[PDB]
RNA sequence: UUAAAGGAAUUGACGGAAGGGCACCACCAGGAGUGGAGCCUGCGGCUUAAUUUGACUCAACACGGGAAACCUCACCCGGCCCGGACACGGACAGGAUUGACAGAUUGAUAGCUCUUUCUCGAUUCCGUGGGUGGUGGUGCAUGGCCGUUCUUAGUUGGUGGAGCGAUUUGUCUGGUUAAUUCCGAUAACGAACGAGACUCUGGCAUGCUAACUAGUUACGCGACCCCCGAGCGGUAACUUCUUAGAGGGACAAGUGGCGUUCAGCCACCCGAGAUUGAGCAAUAACAGGUCUGUGAUGCCCUUAGAUGUCCGGGGCUGCACGCGCGCUACACUGACUGGCUCAGCGUGUGCCUACCCUACGCCGGCAGGCGCGGGUAACCCGUUGAACCCCAUUCGUGAUGGGGAUCGGGGAUUGCAAUUAUUCCCCAUGAACGAGGAAUUCCCAGUAAGUGCGGGUCAUAAGCUUGCGUUGAUUAAGUCCCUGCCCU
């Protein structure tokens, strides 16, 4: 019996979109992440999450879809089943620089040197198809002051409108 | 900065409440091996006086779980 | 600071008919908004779920104002204990599936 | 117990940001409530460019 | 009875309105044109910083809001076939009888 | 007495060294100004219990979108709550574990304490360890973000030459351009980031695509006048006017001249434009700011009378002072009164959690109140009947009717509460100010400036800021003289 303006509804279902997004890359920092794509439907609001490592999205027995369901269903009001989760496989892992930067942290947090880390990241993704690639890392690195390491390979492009693409 | 906020103590060095009470609490009387007198005021028909009493004061009167005011002369 | 024992149940109850809990940071100071599943706001559930979330039972998670709750199948199993007190039920998320 | 007096209907404190509860800060009307350092970050997220 | 068409972007935009005036040249509907709405804009402007060093240096964000309708006289059977439609997720359809 | 003093040679940086270019955060010819007066808003210093703090040349000083009655609040005074998770363990109350009626004190009906004694009840209370919270310190530990070096065009590896070497050649004698932009020569070749290219806006146009949530032409319903078929307004076709979808249109193309074959430069016309304004913006750094935006974080500090959090007052607004950004005047090109007439961005409701846009009618002189309706929006505000501007009266060079600061009384609105801040309206009080010294800021065409409106905080709330409109200058289109930059 409530409704909503047309300049209102788009920036309530874009803080939806990254509300939802950045909360799955908060928790599902484990498997491969790559993103998430919420299709408009007026009888399931379906939610596609593209991941690489499918098996955490899939759980054991088809269980932490269903919690991540549950999750989306009992804060943002959506009864009787109306939320439908399914995952999608991304064959492509060096693609998505996001999942790359995800799989670098727990890489970095149990040992495997900053050195070492980087100049395998860089095989990987010029290994997969990538024409460039650049990796700067910022911090305490082996001494009280911070020293940018950057590690760039290849064709990269920085200023434009393409940038963003 | 180098602000500090110690103790001076220039009113009291006062504490918080601890409920004491008696071994037991005996609220009958045995007559005639069996009868029970009643010795305090009961609480009337509003939901609270089927097992709350009333405590003794010189002219007030007191629920428990509902906190009713009662006043006679 | 006694707890009444319905919510003492009642909280409990709904973690075992969903196992995700879910609140908010808003401990009662600006204004008090009920629970849209239960009766207490947040500070009964906080000090209901802190018990679990200490002992290694439920996990937390945090979306920018809300606590999420996370169940385990080690949560399961140290759930069991409260589990005695109702039928052996596995709740609605790991035994059927559709 | 006087527990919640002072019921803050107006003002700066009946604004609390959906990000992290930021109020020294102000939080804009437009259907949004961010803490206009994390809206940078994440108006490419919420469908806003630059241009 | 009207249908509109609000679109995220101009591309979903023009690809549903090819898609949805191809369903509807073969039936036999007088359909009317996929009249122009005027572009919505919302511009918010940002410090940029958290703390006020350096020149006064402030964004400009903004959206395209798009927006279509079209008029059809048809029974409510011959309106809930057409609404079946294989769309683009930026695409919103209203109705109104 | 000392662990260096030295020699060429390589790369920065510097030169009040030379050569070639660039820039209104530089100048010339100028325009508007500040610094003079009043006021607003910040900074330093004073005063206090506190007058919270960061930032100190561009690269701080209406900046923290920092417009505070408590809220924000981090600062002083008083008072409550533990949200003290959790492992062991003390009383274990033979079950009394924490909420309280009335009286004294305290703003409080705070069970804060005391007199008094009822109550949900194995959650308790306390100790030993750990944990949590902090707008506490540390940005000279940091991440992220921003600003600056630098809005100038510069930067780099692979192979191969020179040198033992740091390095250099590629990255250039010359011409040209906004450009390391290109042509050319060349111990270099093939390359890369950057500049351009990219995205949006503005400029022209289709009788292509279309419109009852936008209009036109005639036509009727239909009010008025001459009454002579005319003229102003209210209520079948296609997009010219409002909107955008595709495509086009502009590329130094055509002509003359200068230039080396070239690269390019100047004037014409067709054209709407012979190119507008923004965004993104390289390598490497500042020991630039932010721990006071984050449950972003390392170390230290406090954790029970709390540096955690609530409640009630004050404060950041306090002034013998100096400084910065701004608003209004110093009048006659003007001030007052009356009439006339024009817009564009953009905003608006029952919100992922408390809130507007207001039309019409009545009442009151006024700010305002009441009844009712529309708008979750090209529907209604709204054809935003806006200000300057266009005409008529009054004023007459007088600190004057310019200026409205200061101060007194009253009336309405939001808020629980405005008095040591709301805001607005009515009367009255009527200072300084006579176009501003030393010095200094911005700007080349719809440009500066005059003027008004929308958004941000908003509840009341703009003199700040971002954008939009109306009118719209003078004069350069050159230079490296002050300052600064790029390459030898
Ligand atoms: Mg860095
Ligand atoms: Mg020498
Ligand atoms: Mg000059
Ligand atoms: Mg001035
Ligand atoms: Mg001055
Ligand atoms: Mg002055
Ligand atoms: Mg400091
Ligand atoms: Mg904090
Ligand atoms: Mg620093
Ligand atoms: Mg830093
Ligand atoms: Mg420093
Ligand atoms: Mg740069
Ligand atoms: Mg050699
Ligand atoms: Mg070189
Ligand atoms: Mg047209
Ligand atoms: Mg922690
Ligand atoms: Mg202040
Ligand atoms: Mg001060
Ligand atoms: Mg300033
Ligand atoms: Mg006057
Ligand atoms: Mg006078
Ligand atoms: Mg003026
Ligand atoms: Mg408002
Ligand atoms: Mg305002
Ligand atoms: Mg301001
Ligand atoms: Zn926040």
């Amino acid at each position: 019996a409530v409704q909503i303006s047309k300049k209102r509804k788009f920036v309530a279902d874009g803080i939806f979109k990254a509300e939802l997004n950045e909360f799955l890359t908060r928790e599902l920092a484990e498997d491969g992440y790559s993103g998430v794509e919420v299709r408009v439907t007026p009888t399931r609001t379906e939610i596609i999450i593209l991941a690489t490592r499918t098996q955490n999205v899939l759980g054991e027995k088809g269980r932490r879809i269903r919690e991540l369901t549950a999750v989306v269903q009992k804060r943002f009001g959506f009864p009787e089943g109306s939320v439908e989760l399914y995952a999608e496989k991304v064959a492509t892992r060096g693609l998505c620089a996001i999942a790359q930067a995800e799989s670098l942290r727990y890489k970095l947090l149990g040992g495997l040197a900053v050195r070492r880390a980087c100049y395998g990241v860089l095989r990987f993704i010029m290994e997969s198809g990538a024409k460039g690639c650049e990796v700067v890392v910022s911090g305490k690195l082996r001494g009280q002051r911070a020293k940018s390491m950057k590690f760039v390979d290849g064709l990269m492009i920085h200023s434009g409108d393409p940038v963003n693409y | 900065k180098r602000k500090k906020k110690s103790y001076t103590t220039p009113k009291k060095n006062k504490h918080k409440r601890k409920k004491v009470k008696l071994a037991v609490l005996k609220y009958y009387k045995v007559d005639e091996n069996g009868k029970i007198s009643r010795l305090r005021r009961e609480c009337p028909s509003d939901e609270c006086g089927a097992g709350v009493f009333m405590a003794s004061h010189f002219d007030r009167h007191y629920c428990g779980k509902c906190c009713l005011t009662y006043c006679f002369n | 600071m006694l707890m009444p024992k319905k919510n003492r149940i009642a909280i409990y109850e709904l973690l075992f008919k969903e196992g995700v809990m879910v609140a908010k940071k808003d401990v009662h100071m600006p204004k008090h908004p009920e629970l849209a599943d239960k009766n207490v706001p947040n500070l009964h559930v906080m000090k209901a779920m802190q018990s679990l979330k200490s002992r290694g039972y439920v996990k937390e998670q945090f979306a920018w104002r809300h606590f999420y709750w996370y169940l385990t199948n080690e949560g399961i199993q140290y759930l069991r204990d409260y589990l005695h007190l109702p039928p052996e039920i596995v709740p609605a998320t790991l035994r059927r599936s559709r | 117990q006087l527990y919640w007096s002072h019921p803050r209907k107006f003002g700066q404190g009946s604004r609390s940001c959906r990000v992290c509860s930021n109020r020294h800060g102000l939080i804009r009307k437009y259907g949004l409530n961010m803490c206009r350092q994390c809206f940078r970050q994440y108006a490419k997220d919420i469908g806003f460019i630059k241009l | 009875i009207r249908i509109t068409l609000t679109s995220r972007n101009v591309k979903s935009l023009e690809k549903v309105c090819a898609d949805l005036i191809r369903g509807a040249k073969e039936k036999n509907l007088k359909v009317k044109g996929p009249v122009r709405m005027p572009t919505k804009t919302l511009r918010i402007t940002t410090r940029k910083t958290p703390c006020g060093e350096g020149s006064k240096t402030w964004d400009r964000f903004q959206m395209r809001i798009h927006k279509r309708l079209i008029d059809l006289h048809s029974p409510s059977e011959i309106v809930k076939q057409i609404t079946s439609i294989s769309i683009e997720p930026g695409v919103e359809v209203e109705v109104t009888i």
